[PDB]
RNA sequence: GCGUAGCAUGCUACGUCAUUCUCCUAAGAAGCUA
RNA sequence: AAUAGCUUCUUAGGAGAAUGACGUAGCAUGCUACGC
């Protein structure tokens, strides 16, 4: 159970218990992480709490590493040595630890509640290993939160469609739009049992309101809605690849003259193939993607990729290149999910189509030639480590 | 009742020299337990004598190689060590000569089963394990004949008929000699009842075939291990045509196996001392030990140095089970020490230098991934040249 | 075994039996302090074995552990080992052919099929650009795997065969690279 | 161990002594709490032995329970597919004419191999040359076996198909041999 | 002269603890030979 | 992903034996308090 320090990068064996991803730190690493901030649970191998029955100290700055087993002050064993000393935590690998002066920003990253700006213009501009694990904890933090708010039932029967929902008085209330879906409890007393996914909608007067059910169940007044439950993996990807520039074209081939209509662009069609990855600033309602099909027609066997953020945005684009490109093209999106719909064209599934249209949920891990992410504006720093991870390409060019 | 069976056929993965694949059959079980209940009292009373023909189940390891060798020179006049190899014994032997064995093997239960008894279960390992239907890649066929490697009775029966086939050469230079030219008054008349005993009677003659097998037993000393054989023969009667030799073990593959045994495989050696030159694949010396000579075997480097550096696993290349993986070599390798040749005199200490290397990086990273180590001690005795010089003694 | 318990009261007993038979006492407390000197002996052993058999128990642990690790380290990561392992062992090699065809197999220029070894057999490599191009092209030998091949057939990427004279740099950007070349060993 | 009877008797016997020493009345009293302490102790290590008897009989028998109930389980299950292999097997083979010739055969015995060569509705030719080919199974139907049979699907031994037009004199090295060309009796 | 008691010593039996040895079983990892 | 034989190593268990120490009972001997 190893791993390298996430501001040291040495092989630990420790995780903080307290902070709410638990990442692997190195032996003083972990040592500031507990020596200053209320986190005092630190997992080894096995938990650190004193293993004496009945027995809660739960500091690590106060336990005794024993024969076999830690234990508390009182419970220690006859001969053993303190766990936290001389500015260091006994861990696996002990000596070979560096260990780095980043530990201020860590803290705060760690502490915070992300309710004020600095933690983004923080994340923003800190270490990528660093950046990386704020984005996932700011996720989850986020997803935390969705739990703090409270769960549907139902008042009266009326129809198949027309139900009144009863708030759990004095909780939050979640925003009736279908970015939110229940799962539905009923109570016989015995028999606590799921029904299916729900989702509504606020008709033209409450407290009714019009709904969706995955499942044509039979609703009773017994019935209740909960939130449904999403948790996140942990990414290792970098963010942004770093650049390389070159003196020739490689892995893409020229054309003559085709599509004139294309022509301004060739002047920055060309540095694209010689640089890594460039970006693409464009104006509101500019030559935008415009560009992006003429490059894609000016290097035509080279596999593209296509992917945005907006699903709408997703679904104009894939339009537009139905517009002009041989099809001969896919835009695997969405098979059932999208709950405002798009494309009904062609696969899903297939790893085959040379120019694949997709979005970052649905995102495959196949390679290709050149990828283009769209409208940067909007995604964030962990969407940028998926749409970095999952495919692999010669170049990179981004458009926003 | 009979009981026909399938018998797989899968392909061996294993280190060699020729780049011909072997194959393996793996009997089926319903036929494994019955052969086992049948034969295992004989063949765990085979195993464990010694001072016999068949040495089956005797170590080379603390003095036996030496033992063995000094019961082949059971008292013959003029030795003169020789040896020979049947090409692909596997696939050629007769039926008739596997039936003989499994009848010579069955000749035991002459109080356990009755008669019909004893022929059913000879049609029974008749149907499972000599023409049996092969499954050989997703699809069944049929052998025509042939042994099989994978039943019970593999190595035994093996031996049987390899001490069939020496007998009937020796019985065939025999009778083929003139007759009128053979000097002594003792083996001519031995050839003159032996004859007679052959065609000209019907019924058994035990007073002569004891003396056969005692004129046998004194001029034909034998070693064997299911098919590698090492005999002593007295070598001026040899010459004067009354006992086996080459040519004649070439005559008798060549009616009977239906091959051909080209003398650039049948080693003979004439000095005594040496030793055979490979018995078993190990060639023998005379090394001085503690004031009296003994016999030592010793394998070929090359296959020592190959078992060293090619693995068949990815995870047996570190020095994680390596620290172990390797004393069995070097105990393997030891004898080398002894050896005149220089580069067999260091593919021993290559491999003590090893150990040591291993054994100190792993105290490395030992002490490294946690700061102790308490009693890891007694593996300072695996680097001496005297724990190993222990395996060739004749004590235990 | 000095900081455990039982050390002190055996030392301090053995202390006293000294201190009696220097002092010049009596028999029977000669016998007495016999008698408390079994027992700390007898304490002070059972604790030692406790310890010990606890030392031999943790050493099973110790030694496991890095087992497990290790084995599961090294099977893990195999594909990246091997591949490593192969063009280290290739570049210390230290043939020349190989390394003529690993340059060209670097920038580009790789061979479609097993490169052969009589006489007479065939040989398609491509070719990404014309600078590779008259890198390694010359009148009707084209030089690789340093041997002697013949130029047969040069296709465009569109099926659209092109003889010699075309390929020339200013001649080249109308051409839709990359080219494929057949050939003959010299 | 601490709830056998002797216990308490033994702890309150060492207390009760060690009081009447700090009492320090005669010896007399000393010999009888080391009687009363002997005893104790003795029948202590009796019990204290049954005791330690007992853990591990017990758990023996336990573990021999999980073995039982495990052989058990393993054994219905084998059983269960053994069966299920059998009749799933016998399920298939053509009745029909198996029947016909089975009743013909004037005691009900037949010799195996033509059970198949007799009754099968397939015929999987396998072939290692274009030669074999032309002379066993060439065009689309064939006979062997004193039957005729067509073909239906030429599998390369890469499992992919090949058109009959494919397999030609001078289309032969283009195609993986051997040649698993199945058929169908008619 | 005897017994009760006490002490000391030698012997025997039993019941605990520790050290070593020996053997047997079981289970596991690795090597070599036909 | 077979049959068989040998050998190195590790753990657990059992059995047995030796040794030493502790405690109980019994046997022997001596010294002495008491009693006749
Ligand atoms: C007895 C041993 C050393 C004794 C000593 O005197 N050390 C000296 C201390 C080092 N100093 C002096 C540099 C400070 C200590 C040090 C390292 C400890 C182990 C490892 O953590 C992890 C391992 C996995 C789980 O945890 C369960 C058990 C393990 C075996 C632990 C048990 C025990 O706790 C170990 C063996
Ligand atoms: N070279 C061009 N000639 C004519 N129209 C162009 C050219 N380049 C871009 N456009 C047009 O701009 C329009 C779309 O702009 P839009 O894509 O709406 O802006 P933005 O993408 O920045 O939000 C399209 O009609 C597109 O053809
Ligand atoms: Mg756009
Ligand atoms: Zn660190
Ligand atoms: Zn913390
Ligand atoms: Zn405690």
């Amino acid at each position: 159970a190893v791993g390298a320090c996430v501001l040291c990068n040495s092989q630990t064996s420790l995780r903080c218990g307290a902070c709410i991803r638990r990442p692997f730190l190195c032996c003083k690493c972990c040592y500031d992480h507990v020596i200053s901030t209320s986190h005092k649970l630190v997992l080894s191998v096995n938990p650190y709490v004193c293993n004496a029955p009945g027995c809660d100290v739960t500091d690590v700055t106060q336990l005794y590493l024993g024969g076999m087993s830690y234990y508390c002050k009182s419970h220690k064993p006859p001969i053993s040595f303190p766990l936290c000393a001389n500015g260091q935590v006994f861990g696996l690998y002990k000596n070979t630890c560096v260990g780095s002066d980043n530990v201020t920003d860590f803290n705060a990253i760690a502490t915070c509640d992300w309710t004020n700006a600095g933690d983004y213009i923080l994340a923003n501009t800190c270490t990528e290993r660093l950046k990386l694990f704020a984005a996932e904890t700011l996720k989850a933090t986020e997803e935390t939160f969705k739990l703090s708010y409270g769960i549907a039932t139902v008042r009266e029967v009326l129809s198949d469609r027309e139900l009144h929902l009863s708030w759990e008085v004095g909780k939050p209330r979640p925003p009736l739009n279908r970015n939110y879906v229940f799962t539905g409890y009923r109570v016989t007393k015995n028999s606590k049992v799921q029904i299916g996914e729900y989702t509504f909608e606020k008709g033209d007067y409450g407290d009714a309101v019009v709904y969706r059910g995955t499942t044509t169940y039979k609703l009773n007044v017994g019935d209740y809605f909960v939130l449904t439950s999403h948790t996140v993996m942990p990414l290792s990807a970098p963010t942004l690849v770093p650049q390389e520039h070159y003196v020739r074209i490689t892995g893409l081939y020229p054309t003559l003259n085709i599509s004139d209509e294309f022509s301004s662009n060739v002047a920055n069609y060309q540095k694209v193939g010689m640089q890594k990855y460039s970006t693409l600033q464009g104006p509101p309602g500019t030559g935008k993607s415009h560009f992006a099909i003429g490059l894609a027609l000016y290097y035509p066997s080279a596999r593209i990729v296509y992917t945005a953020c907006s699903h709408a945005a997703v679904d104009a684009l894939c339009e537009k290149a139905l517009k002009y490109l041989p099809i001969d093209k896919c835009s695997r999106i969405i098979p059932a999910r999208a709950r405002v719909e798009c494309f009904d064209k062609f696969k899903v599934n297939s790893t085959l189509e040379q120019y694949v249209f997709c979005t970052v949920n649905a995102l495959p891990e196949t390679t290709a030639d050149i990828v283009v992410f769209d409208e940067i504006s909007m995604a964030t720093n962990y969407d940028l480590s998926v749409v970095n991870a999952r495919l692999r390409a010669k170049h990179y060019v981004y458009i926003g | 009742n009979v009981i026909p069976t399938i018998t797989q056929m899968n392909l061996k993965y294993a280190i060699s020299a020729k780049n011909r694949a072997r194959t393996v059959a793996g009997v089926s079980i319903c036929s494994t337990m019955t052969n086992r209940q049948f034969h295992q009292k004989l063949l765990k009373s085979i195993a464990a004598t010694r001072g016999a023909t068949v040495v089956i189940g005797t170590s080379k390891f603390y003095g036996g190689w030496h033992n063995m060798l000094k019961t082949v020179y059971s008292d013959v006049e003029n030795p003169h060590l020789m040896g020979w190899d049947y090409p692909k014994c596997d696939r050629a032997m007769p039926n008739m000569l596997r039936i003989m064995a499994s009848l010579v093997l069955a000749r035991k239960h002459t109080t356990c089963c009755s008669l019909s008894h004893r022929f059913y279960r000879l049609a029974n390992e008749c149907a499972q394990v000599l023409s049996e239907m092969v499954m050989c890649g997703g699809s069944l066929y049929v052998k025509p004949g042939g042994t099989s490697s994978g039943d019970a009775t593999t190595a035994y029966a093996n031996s049987v008929f390899n001490i069939c086939q020496a007998v009937t050469a020796n019985v065939n230079a025999l009778l083929s000699t003139d007759g009128n030219k053979i000097a002594d008054k003792y083996v001519r008349n031995l050839q003159h009842r032996l004859y007679e005993c052959l065609y000209r009677n019907r019924d058994v003659d035990t007073d002569f075939v004891n003396e056969f097998y005692a004129y046998l037993r004194k001029h034909f000393s034998m070693m064997i291990l299911s098919d590698d054989a090492v005999v002593c023969f007295n070598s001026t009667y040899a010459s004067q045509g009354l006992v086996a030799s080459i040519k004649n073990f070439k005559s008798v593959l060549y009616y009977q196996n239906n091959v051909f045994m080209s003398e650039a495989k049948c080693w003979t050696e004439t000095d005594l001392t040496k030793g055979p030159h490979e018995f078993c694949s190990q060639h023998t010396m005379l090394v001085k030990q503690g004031d009296d000579y003994v016999y030592l075997p010793y394998p070929d480097p090359s296959r020592i140095l190959g078992a060293g550096c090619f693995v068949d696993d990815i995870v047996k290349t570190d020095g994680t089970l390596m620290i172990e993986r390797f004393v069995s070599l070097a105990i393997d390798a030891y004898p080398l020490t002894k050896h005149p040749n220089q580069e067999y005199a260091d593919v021993f200490h290559l491999y003590l230098q090893y150990i040591r290397k291993l054994h100190d990086e792993l105290t490395g990273h030992m002490l490294d991934m946690y700061s102790v180590m308490l009693t890891n001690d007694n593996t300072s005795r695996y680097w001496e040249p005297e724990f190993y010089e222990a395996m060739y003694t004749p004590h235990t | 075994f000095s900081s455990l318990p039982s050390y002190a009261a055996f030392a301090t007993a053995q202390e006293a039996y000294e201190q009696a038979v220097a002092n010049g006492d009596s028999e029977v407390v000669l016998k007495k302090l016999k008698k408390s000197l079994n027992v700390a002996k007898s304490e002070f052993d059972r604790d030692a074995a406790m310890q010990r058999k606890l030392e031999k128990m943790a050493d099973q642990a110790m030694t496991q552990m890095y087992k497990q690790a290790r084995s599961e380290d090294k099977r893990a990561k195999v594909t990246s080992a091997m591949q490593t392992m192969l063009f280290t062992m290739l570049r210390k090699l230290d043939n020349d052919a190989l390394n003529n065809i690993i340059n060209n197999a670097r920038d580009g220029c790789v061979p479609l099929n097993i490169i052969p070894l009589t006489t007479a057999a065939k040989l398609m490599v491509v070719i990404p650009d014309y600078n590779t191009y008259k890198n390694t092209c010359d009148g009707t030998t084209f030089t690789y795997a340093s041997a002697l091949w013949e130029i047969q057939q040069v296709v465009d990427a569109d099926s659209k065969i092109v003889q010699l004279s075309e390929i020339s740099m200013d001649n080249s950007p109308n051409l839709a690279w990359p080219l494929i070349v057949t050939a003959l060993r010299a």
